């Protein structure tokens, strides 16, 4: 679930696996773009 | 009797709604203590 969270979190926001770290949150990945959080939070319920 | 418009602040969100409007009710109050003449209608009318 590890590989499958990170792929799809790194390609929603554009970015190679190794720029987006883990240890960091969604909210705080996606700055201030709530368009964006809403995006994701909708990808993650879709997928698992 | 008035029409104004009023941005926000920095941010990340461009559909976020905000509180710039707020301005429209700006005014000071560190010195309120004895009514103004300037808000009296009669005093403005004797100085026309
Ligand atoms: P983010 O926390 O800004 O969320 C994005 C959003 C599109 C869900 C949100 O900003 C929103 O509800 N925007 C529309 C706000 C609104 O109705 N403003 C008036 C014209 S649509």
């Amino acid at each position: 679930a590890s590989l499958l969270l990170h792929v799809l979190v790194a390609h929603k926001l554009k970015k190679s696996l190794d720029s987006i770290p883990m240890s960091k949150t969604i909210k705080d990945l996606v700055g201030g773009k709530s368009t964006v959080q809403n995006e994701i939070l909708g990808d993650l319920g879709k997928e698992f | 009797a008035m029409a104004a418009t009023a941005t926000d602040k920095i941010g990340r969100s461009v559909p976020a709604p905000g509180k710039g409007i707020l301005t429209t009710a700006r005014e000071h109050h560190s010195s309120v203590k004895y009514a103004s003449p300037n808000l009296n209608m009669k005093y403005r009318k004797r100085q026309l």
